């Protein structure tokens, strides 16, 4: 073991050095304690013929551009051409980037968000990537909107919300834009839940390419189809869609990546109006006269926003009907009252 | 209460030391310290000065 | 100048308390708040600026979109302010 002695002054330099990078490692709460202003950074590879060439684009709130490589500590998700970075007082270096900006269907919703994060195990273990887009269409009267939408925030995740007018804005090119922002929040803040509807009104392939907005629509859309075919790790935040109407379908819409768990909806039926209404009304006081026949018989055409009316105007008039409860001949009251 | 007619002594030690500090004198606010002997009342002279570590503070 | 005569020769202490409530930073606004320490705010001139929060002001008392007093010199918030139009 003589030749196993020298080790003890390679452990002495070792705890040497962790006893000497105290203080050079100290300074860095006092020298990158915070950056005052905000700047822009867009990423612009250089070339210098070490001596190799790397550089980057800097730009100011202040409108002001300036030149700096770059610099800073170990890089992982930086380098790309977003804001809100480190900056000193003049130096201008980079120190420390940051991101800028219920019953009838428990199954396939929480399963299609947790089973791309969580059951990573399985997807090593077979080789298999998990379904991203889900298409919860069929006729109206289910209460997609409302019931989807309850139902992603009974997802416990963030949620965020996309609708069809949100996109649409009045100038061009502000499409990508909130394209980007949703894949800013979503893609690079933590894993959200975006629900957008009426996905058909909008997929309108026409022949005569004259006028018509929803080909813009589908300039946006199709681009948010080339960056989910196009890119293929789409293991983040999917795009969740759904339709009122089967009417015009997109059918570029079949991909793993894109929605491909066509769900079918059909009318709500006594079973469906049951579930859908059994989920409407399964918290509040439900008098044990409601068979649900003729109510959910009547309820032709409604969708849950009209069904929610109803149930509010069932919450009317029992005010003055005497009794504290809901009663069974409300809820068809509420249907004939509101229509 | 009393005052005297003072007159600061500057060799070219403090001088070139302002002249490299004013070299590497960076926007960053910057610390230094200057040092000396007090022989009577109204003189000083300065021999030795240096340079502090700059701060995000100044 | 009556009404100067009093407040002219209560001018004296003004001096002295002077060097204190200089702070004044155009009183920008905050956007949001993503972390407790860090704050990111906005202010008027189109320049987003970042500082950590003061001793002086507790961290509840911050509303999105507040419009507060804060230092040009140390950048901190010194003391906020309630606010008015017709």
């Amino acid at each position: 073991k003589i030749m196993k002695s020298e080790v003890l002054r390679v452990t002495h330099e070792l705890q040497a050095m962790k006893d000497k990078i105290k203080e050079n490692s100290e300074k860095i709460k006092v020298n990158k304690t915070l950056p005052y202003l905000v700047s822009n950074v867009i990423e612009l590879l250089d070339v210098d013929p070490q001596r190799k060439g790397k550089c980057a684009v800097i730009k100011t709130s202040t409108r002001q551009t300036y030149f700096l490589p770059v610099i800073g500590l170990v890089d992982a998700e930086k380098l790309k051409p977003g804001d809100l970075v480190g900056v000193n007082k003049d130096s201008y270096l980079i120190l420390e980037t940051l991101p800028t900006e219920l019953d009838k269907q428990i199954q396939e919703l929480v399963e299609a968000i947790v089973l791309p994060m969580n059951h990573k195990e399985k997807f090593e273990n077979l080789g298999i990537q998990p379904p991203k887009g889900v298409l919860m269409y069929g006729p109206p009267g289910t209460g997609k909107t409302l019931l989807a939408r309850a139902c992603a925030a009974q997802t416990k995740a963030t949620f965020l919300k996309l609708a069809g007018p949100q996109l649409v804005q009045m100038f061009i090119g502000d499409g990508a834009k909130l394209v980007r922002d949703a894949f800013a929040l979503a893609k690079e803040k933590a894993p959200s839940i975006i629900f957008i509807d009426e996905l058909d009104a909008i997929g309108t392939k026409r022949f005569d390419s004259e006028k018509a907005g929803d080909r813009e629509v589908q300039r946006t859309m199709l681009e948010l189809l080339n960056q989910l075919d196009g890119f293929q790790p789409n293991t983040q935040v999917k795009v969740i869609a759904a339709t009122n109407r089967v009417d015009i379908l997109d059918p570029a819409l079949l991909r793993s990546g894109r929605l491909d768990r066509k769900i079918e909806f059909p009318m709500p039926n006594e079973e469906a109006r049951a579930r859908i209404m059994q989920i409407h009304s399964r918290k509040m006081n439900v008098s044990p006269d409601v068979n649900y026949e003729e109510l959910a018989r009547c309820t032709d055409d409604f969708n849950g926003a009209q069904c929610k009316a109803v149930c509010v105007e069932a919450g009317m008039i029992a005010l003055r009907r005497g009794a504290t409860e809901l009663t069974h001949e409300d809820y068809m009251e509420g249907i004939l009252e509101v229509q | 209460a009393v005052d005297t007619a003072e007159q600061v002594y500057i060799s070219s030690l403090a001088l070139l030391k302002m002249l490299k500090h004013g070299r590497a004198g960076v926007p960053m606010e910057v610390m230094g310290l200057m040092l000396g002997e007090f022989v009577d009342d109204y003189t000083v002279r300065v021999i030795d000065v240096f340079a502090m570590p700059q701060s995000g503070t100044g | 100048a009556p009404p100067a005569l009093w407040d002219l020769a209560a001018d004296k202490q003004t001096l002295q308390s002077e060097q204190p409530l200089q702070v004044a930073r155009c009183t920008k606004i905050i956007n949001a708040d993503s972390e407790d320490p860090k704050y990111i705010i906005n202010v008027k001139q189109f320049a987003k600026f970042v500082v950590d929060l003061s001793d002086q002001v507790a961290p509840t008392d911050i509303e999105e979109g507040m419009r507060v007093g804060v230092d040009r010199n140390k950048y901190q918030i010194h003391i906020p302010l309630p606010p008015d139009p017709t």
